[PDB]
This record gives C-alpha cells, sequence and structure tokens, in this order.
C-alpha cells in the first residue's frame, strides 16, 4: 500500500494527497471549524471565531503585560481585557480593509455562472474571473464576517475576562 | 572415494595422493581454501615449515636437556626459560638470530609465492641438499614421507614441550618423571 | 572487530548491502532505499558527503567529550 | 504405530531407520529445521540439498546411547574402586570427583579431545547432509571385525540404539539418585 | 467471523460463542469499532499504569505513583478537561463516521489510499488488534490486582506476591 498519492489524481498540481492533506480526521476537524462548517452564515462565522480568538487573546495579556499580578488584580485584567479588546480592533481594521480591496461582489455562485452562460464581454474581474464560491467571498459577505469578528471578539473577551476573575478569586 | 585416514569421509578433492603423508586427513576440508592468498601450496609449505622448525626446536630441547648446554651457556634445564638467561647476557646473539631468521624469512615468503605463481618449485623446496642425499627418486618419496612424519611428529612434541615449560616451568623430561 | 563480520565479501556468509536496503520500503516511502547501492557505489560525492557530515558531526562530538571528561592527565 | 496404538504415526517414521517401532507423540520427527545448519549456520556449498531432523535426530540418539554406556560403566567403576594406576586419583567418589579434576587440569583436556573427535565427526555429519551415502552413527568402526553377516549388523545396531536408551535413563536415575545400589545417597 | 481482518494463528475467527454467525454488517461494525476501541485506550491504560507506577514528574511529585489511588487526587479540575477533550475527539470521530466509504475503525481514513489491501495492511491491523486485546486483558488483569491486594503492578512483583 502507499499512502501518498497524487491530490485528486493530477500529478501536475503543486499539492499531494497525504495522511494529513487527505485524511478523515483531517476532513471532519475542518469541516466542524467555523470557517468550513456547514449551515453558518458569514456573520456567524465571523462571531464563533471573534469569539474563540478574543477568548484566548485575553490570556497572554493579562498573565504576562506590563501590570502581571501573582496574586489577582482588578486592574491587571483590565489591562489585559484593553489589549486583547484593541487588538481585535486593530484585526478588525485589516481585515476590513483587506476586503474593502479584494473583492467587488454583492451575490457569489452566481455570477460566474451568469458570465460562463450570458458571455463577459466587459472590464472581467467582477463579472469574469471571480475567485471562489463561498460567501465569504463578496463585499457583502466579508463585511458581516468583520463585523461578527469584530463583535464576537469583544463579548468573548469579556466572556473570558469573567471566567478569569471566577478562577482566581473562587479557586 | 572415502578418505583412507577417515572412512565416514569423502575423499577431500585436492588431496589425491601427491603430497608425502597424504592419507585424507582433512575432515574440515582447508585444502580447498583459495583466498587471502592461501591455498593447498601455502598451506604446504606452511606445514613443511612448521615440520622443520619443529624437528630443530625438539632436537635442541633434547640436546640442551641431556648433554647439556655448550660451553660458556647458561643452565637450568627448563629451556622456556633459559631464554631470558642468555638475553640477559648475550643480547646480540639473540638480535643478530632474529634478523638472520626475518631476512631468510623474507627470501622464504617471496620464493613461495613466486614458485605458487610461475609454477615450477613444489613446497618446501628450496635447493638444499649440500651432501646429495636425495638426488635419485625412489629414495626422494620415502626421504618425503619420512621428513613429514618426523616433523608432524615433532611439531606435536614441541609444542608440547613449549607449553610444559610455560606452565611447570620445568625441563622436558623432568615432567617425564 | 565483530562489527566487521557483517557483508558478505567471498564467501557465502554475510549480508548484502544491496538486499538489505531493498528490503527497508514502507506505505510512506514508495520503493524505499531501492537504488541507493548503486548511488553510493558509482558517486564518489554521495560518499564525501555522508562521510564528511558524520565526520564533523564526530568532531564536534568529540569535542564536547574532550573537555566533558578530561581523557589526558593534567589536561 | 507399533507402539501407542491411538496415534497412527508421526509422518516420517517409515521404518527406514532400524529400532523403529513409531513412538513419538509429540511429532518431534516432523521438525522442518535442517539442525546442520546449527553446526555450519550457511548453506555454504550450493550442493547442500539438506538433512532431514529425523536424520539428525537419529545420529544424535545414537550418539547419546554410546556417551550414556560408557558414562554408566565409568561411574559404576568408581563406586566400585577401580582407579587408575597413578596418583592424584585417590577416591572422590563421582559426585565429588568431576569438579575436584575439573579444578586439576586434566578434565580440559579431557574436553579438548573429545571436543576434537566431536568435530572431526560432525564434518562427517555435514558431509552426509551434504549427500554423503553414509548413515546416521555410521562410522565405519569395526576394528574386530563383528560386524559382518548383514543380520549380524542389524541386530547390534537394534541392540544398540536400545541400550542407549536404557543407559540414558539408567544414568539420569544414577545421578538424580547419587546411587543407591553401590553406594549412598 | 467474516474475512474481516484480526483473525490471528492460535483461533482463526475466533467466535466460540457465536455472536457473529446471526449478526448483520451493521453489529459487526460496531462490534469492530467497540473492540478497536477499547483495544487502544487499554493500551494506553496498560502504558500509563507503567509509567506512572515508576515515574510521575507532574503535580510536583505527590500523586501516589499507586494508580486508583492517584485517580482520587487529580485536582478535578484536570480530570474535566481530560473528559472535555475525549468527548470533542469522540465527537470528531463521529463526524469522521459519516464520511463516504467509512470502515469500522478507521479515523485516519486509509480507504482512500487503500484500495485492494495487501497482506501488510492486513497484518499491521491484525497487529494492532491482537496488541489491543493483549492490553485489554493486561489491564483487566491490573485493575482487579490492585482492587484484591492493593498494590500496584511493580510494586506487587518486586515484593513477590505472585
Ligand atoms: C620477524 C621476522 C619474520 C618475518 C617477516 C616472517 C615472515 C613469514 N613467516 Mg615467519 N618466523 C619468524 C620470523 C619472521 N617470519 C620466526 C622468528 C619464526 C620462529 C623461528 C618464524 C616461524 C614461522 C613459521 C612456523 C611459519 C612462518 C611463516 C611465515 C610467512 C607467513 C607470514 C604471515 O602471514 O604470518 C602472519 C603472522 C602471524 C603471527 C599469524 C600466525 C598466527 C598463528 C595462528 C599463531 C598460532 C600460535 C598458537 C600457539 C612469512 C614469509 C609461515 C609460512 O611460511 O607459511 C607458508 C609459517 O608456517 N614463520
Ligand atoms: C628451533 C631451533 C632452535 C632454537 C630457536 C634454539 C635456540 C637456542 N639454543 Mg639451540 N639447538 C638446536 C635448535 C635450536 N636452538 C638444535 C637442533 C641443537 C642440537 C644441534 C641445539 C643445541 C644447542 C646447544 C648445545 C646450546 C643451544 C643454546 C641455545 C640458546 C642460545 C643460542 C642461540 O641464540 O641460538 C643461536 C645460536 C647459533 C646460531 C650458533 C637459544 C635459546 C645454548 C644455550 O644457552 O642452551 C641453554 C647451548 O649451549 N642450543
Ligand atoms: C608429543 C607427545 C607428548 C608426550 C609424550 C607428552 C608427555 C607428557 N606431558 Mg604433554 N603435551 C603435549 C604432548 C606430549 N606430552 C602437547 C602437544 C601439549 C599441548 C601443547 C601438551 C601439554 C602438556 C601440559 C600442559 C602438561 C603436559 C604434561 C605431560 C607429562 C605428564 C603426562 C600425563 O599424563 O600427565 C597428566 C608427560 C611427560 C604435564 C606435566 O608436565 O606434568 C608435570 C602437564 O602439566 N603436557
Ligand atoms: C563418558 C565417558 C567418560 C568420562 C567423561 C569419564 C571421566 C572420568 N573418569 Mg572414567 N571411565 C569410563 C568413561 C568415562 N570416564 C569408562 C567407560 C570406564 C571403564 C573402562 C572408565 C574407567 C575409569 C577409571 C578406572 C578411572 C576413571 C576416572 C575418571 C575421571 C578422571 C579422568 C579425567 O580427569 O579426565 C580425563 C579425560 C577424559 C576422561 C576424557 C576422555 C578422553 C578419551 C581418553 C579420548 C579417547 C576416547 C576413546 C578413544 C573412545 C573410542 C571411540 C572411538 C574413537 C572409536 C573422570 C571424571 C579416574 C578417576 O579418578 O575417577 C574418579 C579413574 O581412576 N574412569
Ligand atoms: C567442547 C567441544 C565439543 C564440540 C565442538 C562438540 C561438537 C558437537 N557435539 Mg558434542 N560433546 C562434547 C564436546 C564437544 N562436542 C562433550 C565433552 C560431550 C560429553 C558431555 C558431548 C556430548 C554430545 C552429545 C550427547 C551430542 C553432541 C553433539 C554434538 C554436535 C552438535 C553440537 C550442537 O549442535 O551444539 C551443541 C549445543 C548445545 C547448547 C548443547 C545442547 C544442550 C542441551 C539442549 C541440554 C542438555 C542438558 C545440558 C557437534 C558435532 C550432538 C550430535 O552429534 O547431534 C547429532 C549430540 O547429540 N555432543
Ligand atoms: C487511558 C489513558 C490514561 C489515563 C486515564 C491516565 C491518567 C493519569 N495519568 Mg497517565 N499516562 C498514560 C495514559 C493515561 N494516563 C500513558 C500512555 C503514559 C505514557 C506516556 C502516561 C504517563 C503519565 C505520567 C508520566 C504521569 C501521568 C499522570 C496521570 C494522572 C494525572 C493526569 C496527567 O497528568 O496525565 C499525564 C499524561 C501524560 C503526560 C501522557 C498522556 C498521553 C496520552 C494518553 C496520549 C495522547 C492522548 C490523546 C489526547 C488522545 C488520543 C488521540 C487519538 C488516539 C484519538 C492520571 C491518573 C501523572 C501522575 O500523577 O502520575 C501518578 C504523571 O506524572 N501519566
Ligand atoms: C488549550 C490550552 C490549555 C490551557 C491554557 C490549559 C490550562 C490549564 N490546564 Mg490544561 N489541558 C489542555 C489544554 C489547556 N489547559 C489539554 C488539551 C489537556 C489534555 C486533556 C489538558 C489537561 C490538563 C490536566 C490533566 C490538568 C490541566 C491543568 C491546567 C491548569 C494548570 C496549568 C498550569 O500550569 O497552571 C497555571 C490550567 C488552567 C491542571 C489543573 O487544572 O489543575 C489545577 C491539570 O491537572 N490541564
Ligand atoms: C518522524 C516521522 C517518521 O519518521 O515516521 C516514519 C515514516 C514511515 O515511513 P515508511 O514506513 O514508508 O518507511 C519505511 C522505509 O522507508 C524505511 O525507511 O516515514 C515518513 O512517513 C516520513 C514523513 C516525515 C514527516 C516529518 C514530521
Ligand atoms: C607480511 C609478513 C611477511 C611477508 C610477506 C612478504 C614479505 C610481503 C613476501 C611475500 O610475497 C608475502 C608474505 C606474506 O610472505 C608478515 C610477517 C610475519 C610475522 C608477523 C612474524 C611473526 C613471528 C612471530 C614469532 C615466530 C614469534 C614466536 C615466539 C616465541 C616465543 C618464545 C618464548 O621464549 C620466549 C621469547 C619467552 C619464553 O619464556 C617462552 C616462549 C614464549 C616459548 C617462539 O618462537
Ligand atoms: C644484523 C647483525 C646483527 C644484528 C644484531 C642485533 C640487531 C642485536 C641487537 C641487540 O643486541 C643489541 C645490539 C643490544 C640489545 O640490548 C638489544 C638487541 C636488539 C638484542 C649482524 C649481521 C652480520 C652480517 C655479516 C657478518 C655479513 C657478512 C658478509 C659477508 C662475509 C659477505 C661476503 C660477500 O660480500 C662479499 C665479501 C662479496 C659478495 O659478492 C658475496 C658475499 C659473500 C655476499
Ligand atoms: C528425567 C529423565 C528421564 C525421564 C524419562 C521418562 C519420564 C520416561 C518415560 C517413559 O519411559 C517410560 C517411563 C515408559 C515409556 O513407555 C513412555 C516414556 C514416556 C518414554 C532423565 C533425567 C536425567 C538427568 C540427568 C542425566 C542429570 C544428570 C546430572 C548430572 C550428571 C550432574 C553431574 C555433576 O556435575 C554436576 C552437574 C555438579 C558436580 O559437582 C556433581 C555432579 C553430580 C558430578
Amino acid at each position: 500500500v502507499s499512502f501518498i498519492k497524487p491530490y485528486r489524481q493530477d500529478p501536475f498540481v503543486g499539492h499531494l494527497a497525504t495522511p494529513i492533506t487527505t485524511s478523515a480526521f483531517t476532513r471532519a476537524y475542518l469541516k466542524v471549524l467555523p470557517a468550513y462548517r456547514p449551515g453558518l452564515t458569514p456573520l456567524s462565522r465571523g462571531a464563533e471565531i471573534g469569539f474563540t480568538h478574543g477568548y484566548f487573546l485575553i490570556g497572554p495579556f493579562y498573565t504576562y503585560g506590563p501590570l502581571r499580578s501573582v496574586e489577582f488584580s482588578l486592574t491587571s485584567l483590565a489591562a489585559g481585557l484593553l489589549a486583547a479588546i484593541t487588538l481585535l480592533l486593530i484585526l478588525t481594521v485589516g481585515l476590513s480593509i483587506y476586503g474593502q480591496v479584494t473583492y467587488d461582489v454583492y451575490d457569489n455562485a452566481l455570477i460566474v455562472k451568469l458570465v460562463r452562460q450570458m458571455v463577459g464581454s466587459e472590464r472581467t474581474q467582477d463579472l469574469p474571473q471571480i475567485k471562489g464560491t463561498s460567501e465569504l467571498d463578496t463585499v457583502l459577505g466579508w463585511q458581516k464576517f468583520s463585523e461578527g469578528f469584530f463583535s464576537g471578539g469583544l463579548i468573548g473577551s469579556i466572556v473570558a475576562a469573567v471566567g478569569i476573575a471566577l478562577y482566581s478569586t473562587y479557586l | 572415494e572415502r578418505s583412507k585416514s577417515l572412512p565416514f569421509l569423502m575423499k577431500p578433492k585436492n588431496l589425491d595422493g601427491s603430497m608425502a603423508g597424504d592419507v585424507g586427513f582433512d575432515p574440515l576440508g582447508l585444502s580447498e581454501i583459495n583466498d587471502v592468498g592461501v591455498d593447498l601450496y601455502w598451506l604446504r609449505e606452511a606445514e613443511l615449515k612448521h615440520c622443520r622448525l619443529g624437528m630443530m626446536a625438539a632436537a635442541g630441547i633434547l640436546f640442551v636437556e641431556i648433554l647439556g648446554p655448550a660451553p660458556g651457556f647458561p643452565a637450568g634445564k627448563s629451556q622456556m626459560d633459559v631464554f631470558w638467561k642468555v638475553y640477559a647476557e648475550k643480547p646480540s646473539l639473540i638480535g643478530a638470530s632474529l634478523a638472520a631468521i626475518a631476512i631468510l624469512e623474507v627470501i622464504s615468503g617471496v620464493a613461495t609465492t613466486q614458485g605458487r605463481q610461475n609454477g615450477d618449485r613444489a613446497p618446501g623446496d628450496y635447493n638444499f641438499d649440500p651432501l646429495g642425499f636425495g638426488k635419485d627418486p625412489a629414495k626422494f618419496k620415502d626421504l618425503q614421507l619420512k621428513e613429514v612424519k618426523n616433523g608432524r611428529l615433532a611439531m606435536i612434541a614441541a609444542a608440547g614441550m613449549i607449553l610444559q615449560g610455560v606452565s611447570t616451568h620445568q625441563g622436558a623430561l623432568e615432567n617425564l618423571s | 572487530i565483530v562489527a566487521g563480520h557483517m557483508y558478505k565479501t567471498n564467501w557465502f556468509l554475510g549480508h548484502s548491502i544491496k538486499t538489505i536496503l531493498e528490503a527497508h520500503k514502507g506505505p510512506f516511502t514508495g520503493e524505499g532505499h531501492k537504488g541507493l547501492y548503486e548511488v553510493l557505489t558509482t558517486s564518489w560525492h554521495a560518499q564525501l558527503a555522508i562521510n564528511l557530515a558524520l565526520f564533523g558531526s564526530l568532531s564536534i562530538i568529540v569535542a564536547h567529550h574532550m573537555y566533558a571528561m578530561p581523557p589526558y592527565p593534567y589536561i | 504405530s507399533k507402539a501407542v496404538p491411538f496415534l497412527e504415526a508421526p509422518k516420517a517414521l517409515d521404518g527406514s531407520l532400524p529400532a523403529d517401532v513409531g513412538f513419538d507423540p509429540l511429532g518431534l520427527s516432523d521438525i522442518g529445521f535442517d539442525f546442520t545448519y546449527l553446526m555450519v549456520p550457511t548453506k555454504w556449498d550450493e550442493s547442500r540439498t539438506g538433512l532431514s531432523a529425523l536424520k539428525w535426530f537419529r545420529e544424535a540418539e545414537i550418539k547419546h546411547g554410546r556417551f550414556a554406556m560408557l558414562a554408566v560403566l565409568g561411574w559404576v567403576a568408581v563406586d566400585m574402586g577401580l582407579r587408575l594406576p597413578v596418583a592424584k586419583y585417590a577416591g572422590y567418589n563421582a559426585v565429588q570427583a568431576h569438579d575436584v579434576f575439573v579444578k586439576s587440569g586434566d578434565m580440559t583436556v579431557g574436553l579438548l579431545a573429545i571436543g576434537f573427535l566431536e568435530v572431526v565427526m560432525g564434518a562427517a555429519i555435514y558431509e552426509m547432509s551434504k549427500g554423503s551415502d553414509r548413515a546416521a552413527g555410521e562410522f565405519s568402526f569395526d576394528p574386530l571385525g563383528l560386524g559382518k553377516d548383514p543380520s549380524k549388523y542389524a541386530r547390534y545396531q537394534v541392540s544398540e540404539i536400545k541400550n542407549g536408551r536404557l543407559a540414558m535413563l539408567a544414568f539420569g536415575g544414577i545421578a538424580t539418585q547419587a546411587v543407591l545400589t553401590n553406594s549412598g545417597f | 467471523l467474516d474475512g474481516m481482518i484480526g483473525s490471528s494463528a492460535p483461533f482463526k475467527n475466533f467466535d466460540p460463542l457465536g455472536f457473529a454467525a446471526k449478526a448483520d454488517q451493521k453489529t459487526l461494525n460496531k462490534y469492530r469499532e467497540s473492540e478497536l476501541k477499547h483495544g487502544r485506550v487499554a493500551m494506553l491504560a496498560v502504558l500509563g499504569w507503567i509509567v506512572q507506577e515508576f515515574w510521575h514528574p507532574l503535580y510536583d511529585g505527590k500523586l501516589s505513583s499507586n494508580p486508583l489511588k492517584a485517580l482520587t487526587e487529580v485536582p478535578l479540575i484536570g480530570w474535566a478537561q481530560i473528559f472535555v477533550a475525549i468527548n470533542v475527539i469522540e465527537y470528531l470521530q463521529n463526524k469522521i463516521k459519516e464520511l463516504p466509504g467509512y470502515r469500522p475503525g478507521d479515523y485516519l481514513g486509509t480507504w482512500e489510499w487503500v484500495e485492494q489491501s495487501d497482506e501488510g495492511w492486513d497484518s499491521y491491523q491484525t497487529k494492532e488488534l491482537n496488541n489491543g486485546r493483549l492490553a485489554m486483558v493486561a489491564i483487566a488483569g491490573l485493575i482487579v490486582q490492585d482492587l484484591i491486594t492493593g498494590q500496584a503492578a511493580l510494586e506487587q512483583i518486586t515484593a513477590g506476591n505472585t
């Protein structure tokens, strides 16, 4: 037996079907992640990603910041929370500008078919081309994704701060 | 087809009848070795050199132990320990003998390899018949057989004397009685 | 001395490096070490690569073990 | 079979070997391992077809029987006296003579001599594996000549193997009992 | 008790009680899943039993080397995290089970690459199964011995309580 084969029977792609790229564990694990989980609107994907990211982002800032405390301090928790929230704001700014400069679409998975059927004799790159058919690959989709990331980041950072305070106080 | 010495063994292929003392006693088939410059010619030359060396050594031990040492030489009757007494007082004799034996052995090895290469010299042959005791044939074969048998017996004897002198630190006939 | 009696040279005894390498295949490695014997017996540069890499690593190991366990008197 | 009738036969105990009755409950005469490879680890010779485990076992059984017969003779001899006409062999039984003589440098000499003979006759065994007509245990040793008359040879064969089995068991008992018929525990 | 992998020399198709002679393919897939999960968990449990007995670096020593005693000494908030991790792993395994071409114990998805399996692949799967079975028996024996005697594996062996 051989556990490495050309990806999708194409020996010319710059890719391989290894026990890591195309394993059933990899398939299921990546399909349960918010970025690829089926049945999620882009706002929901952004909200979940932001929640998880703020939740694990408050950690390093609170623990190793400039205002640490070997005991529990409200000032240390506030400093870590503010740093995490501002980092989420910076990431949201990056997401917003990236989406602004990347896509020009409001409804995908159709425009591609329209220009593959009804011809696309225009300036292209909006009618024709169009990389990716996901709802995240639109101006509207990425805007809602960034909004969800930002709101979920705030909520997750607050939740993680509350959990840290409870763990440090009642344990 | 069966070896004369060992009837339960097939005749060793390389030992037909030619060499003196041949009775087919090669249970391990060492005569068939043809590697590391070792073959039947080299093995026979080594056997003959061992035979001659053992004969000389056994004769020397017996002579010195029975008739005593030559004048001016140490005594003690232990031939394995009297060597260090000779070296302690006449090291130059031992060194000169060693150098002579070394040169003669280099010549012997060169002769063995040459005679093995361009086959003209029988193994163990050094053209040393100053008194002409083996000129004619039909006596040369008998003399070869006598030399081989005496040399094997003296090989065994000399090894025994060496081990006895090293272990018991006494003379050969001293161990005998 | 024991390790020197491993590879088959002139008798029916020992190993053939070709047979050892060719038997070490696997699911993840395809043909495995097939052809490595031909590579290392027809290319001086491959032998030099292996020998020089292991030789430099050995030199560094020697350097470590030297001061770590001084092997000479008054060194 | 002719013994243990509820087992048919091992597989190879046809009857071509002397003293054959068919007794082999464990089927040990069917191991595919050529035990000559315990001597010559490699095939070595291209003509080495191989030796059946049954023939190797027959050679081992004959050798064991001869060893045990000589051993019981010696052990019985040293129980009733019979010391060698030389010093340093006084009386020290058989349960202690072995160690005291291993100490006195002559059991090593016996080991060397027995090993020399064993190596020669094992070369015979290896030639048999190579495909010589020599049968197991046949060293062609008939100096006195009571081995002619093929019927007498076959009778003496079966006699030797049966006596060897008896002597193996008797030596096991004698060494285990530390002798009871001629000495005490 | 089929052409399934796991039949070894000592007892080929070992179903003395006929559990598989009447079951359909789905029940047999369930049985294989249970056997493989038990075997893997038991291999981990045996290795942990021994290693914990002669090495417990975590928790600043303490956490008495005898298992079934350290079970009641872990902070019980580390128990929760191990439980949640196992739960997430088995949720992922459940998600894997609905992938097309799924095989009972195959969570690596080897069916993607292994079509027309060899004898080496079957032999390795049988090796895993047999090691898992031996580890199941071993861990059952470990737990029972520690319960009845009170000493751990290398402690009972060292004293000689056999
Ligand atoms: C298995 C066989 C065997 C063995 C191992 C022994 C061993 C021993 N016997 Mg012994 N013995 C035996 C059979 C045996 N015996 C038989 C059959 C007899 C009756 C004939 C005797 C009669 C006997 C006497 C009368 C005495 C001993 C003594 C001894 C002890 C001293 C000898 C020694 O130190 O080792 C020496 C080395 C060996 C014994 C190894 C044997 C090597 C032989 C000699 C090689 C040749 C074998 C021969 C040619 C076989 C022919 C077959 C084939 C070639 C055709 C020793 C424990 C002495 C003692 O003090 O015991 C307490 C003693 O006084 N034995
Ligand atoms: C069923 C498996 C199992 C379970 C329940 C436990 C349980 C326990 N172990 Mg433990 N252990 C195991 C296997 C297991 N072990 C194995 C296989 C090893 C060998 C590496 C160890 C080595 C080990 C040490 C060295 C120590 C413990 C300790 C402990 C105790 C505290 C928890 C801890 O720190 O774990 C620590 C566990 C590890 C460091 C190794 C766990 C590695 C896991 C089992 C493999 C990967 C699991 C993965 C997430 C899921 C599989 C993926 C896929 C197959 C689905 C606790 C009673 C500590 C203690 O107090 O001892 C008394 C301690 O110091 N264990
Ligand atoms: C390459 C080579 C030669 C060659 C070649 C050539 C040149 C290329 C030509 C051809 O083309 C090929 C070839 C291969 O032939 C090899 C050379 C040979 C060697 C390596 C020489 C070894 C000799 C050693 C001996 C012979 C020593 C013996 C020791 C004794 C000790 C005696 C004692 O008294 C002492 C001292 C103390 C006492 O208490 C007791 C004892 C222990 C008995 C007995 O005597
Ligand atoms: C090598 C030699 C002696 C070597 C001795 C050594 C190494 C001993 C060294 C030691 O003892 C010391 C020193 C001190 C100890 O603490 C250490 C040792 C090591 C123990 C003598 C050679 C001695 C060499 C001699 C005697 C040579 C004689 C040559 C003659 C007669 C030649 C004649 C011819 O040349 C003509 C005349 C005409 C030609 O055409 C024909 C011929 C026939 C060839
Ligand atoms: C068990 C045994 C044989 C058992 C045989 C059995 C069961 C046979 C059963 C059958 O036949 C029957 C009954 C009926 C058949 O129809 C069926 C079978 C089945 C065929 C032999 C042991 C044999 C055991 C032996 C031979 C042990 C020997 C030990 C020796 C010699 C020790 C020597 C020493 O050297 C040391 C080690 C130390 C020195 O200090 C001291 C000494 C004493 C000198």
